[PDB]
């Protein structure tokens, strides 16, 4: 399995987007972004893959800190502002 | 399902068209004025393209029937917004939205 860091994220934020937004499914958009940020933490090994975390490693890092906000807070406000920093992600790789 | 009414003209004559993305401003409130989001208050506009439901089905109706500069406010009752289910936290069930949303260019 070979995947740009570009085209993993933009799949997967588009998917985990349908299991929150669509089906209100959380455990399902978690289950999807953790082992996208996993690879992240796991830091770049290509040219391309250092340019893409360059770019937007501190955006995706806030917005799994707003998550984990969530996570102990129970405020779907928390989770919303995540949304905000994956959407200009989303549209940046679009 | 959506009842819209202008609080500033647009031209008339330059409305959304397939693919192109809509940028605009928006306040949404609930009905009775409690305001749960808006664009204007982190001054950054809302970009998204109409027709691909990507958006609920208050503003794929009513954004689309807005030309560019236009200012109004949509009324969107549940079945054209989040329904029985609402948004846990932020929508109730069964709400009425009123957004007040200004169409600023499209691109
Ligand atoms: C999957 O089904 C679709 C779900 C969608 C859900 C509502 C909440 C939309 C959300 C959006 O407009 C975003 C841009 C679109 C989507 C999530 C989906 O279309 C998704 O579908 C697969 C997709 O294509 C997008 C582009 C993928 C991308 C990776 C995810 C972006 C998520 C963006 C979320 C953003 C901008 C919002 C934030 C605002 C401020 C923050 C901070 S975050 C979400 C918050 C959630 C809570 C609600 C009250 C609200 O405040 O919006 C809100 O003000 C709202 O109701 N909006 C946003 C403004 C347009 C009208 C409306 C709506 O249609 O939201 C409705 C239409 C359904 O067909």
């Amino acid at each position: 399995v070979a995947i740009l860091w570009h085209e993993m994220w933009h799949e997967g934020l588009e998917e985990a987007s349908r299991l929150y937004f669509g089906e209100r499914n959380v455990k399902g958009m978690f289950e999807v972004l953790e082992p996208l940020h996993a690879m992240m933490e796991r830091g770049p090994q290509t040219l391309k893959e250092t340019s893409f975390n360059q770019a937007y490693g501190r955006d995706l890092m806030e917005a799994q800190e707003w998550c984990r906000k969530y996570m102990k807070s129970g405020n779907v406000k928390d989770l919303t502002q995540a949304w905000d920093l994956y959407y200009h992600v989303f549209r940046r790789i679009s | 399902g959506v009842q819209v009414e202008t609080i500033s003209p647009g031209d008339g004559r330059t409305f959304p068209k397939r693919g192109q993305t809509c940028v605009v401003h928006y306040t949404g409130m609930l009905e009775d004025g409690k305001k749960f989001d808006s664009s204007r208050d982190r001054n950054k506009p809302f970009k998204f393209m109409l027709g691909k439901q990507e958006v609920i089905r208050g503003w794929e109706e009513g954004v689309a029937q807005m030309s560019v500069g236009q200012r109004a406010k949509l009324t969107i009752s549940p079945d054209y917004a989040y329904g029985a289910t609402g948004h846990p936290g932020i929508i109730p069930p069964h709400a009425t939205l009123v957004f007040d949303v200004e169409l600023l260019k499209l691109e």
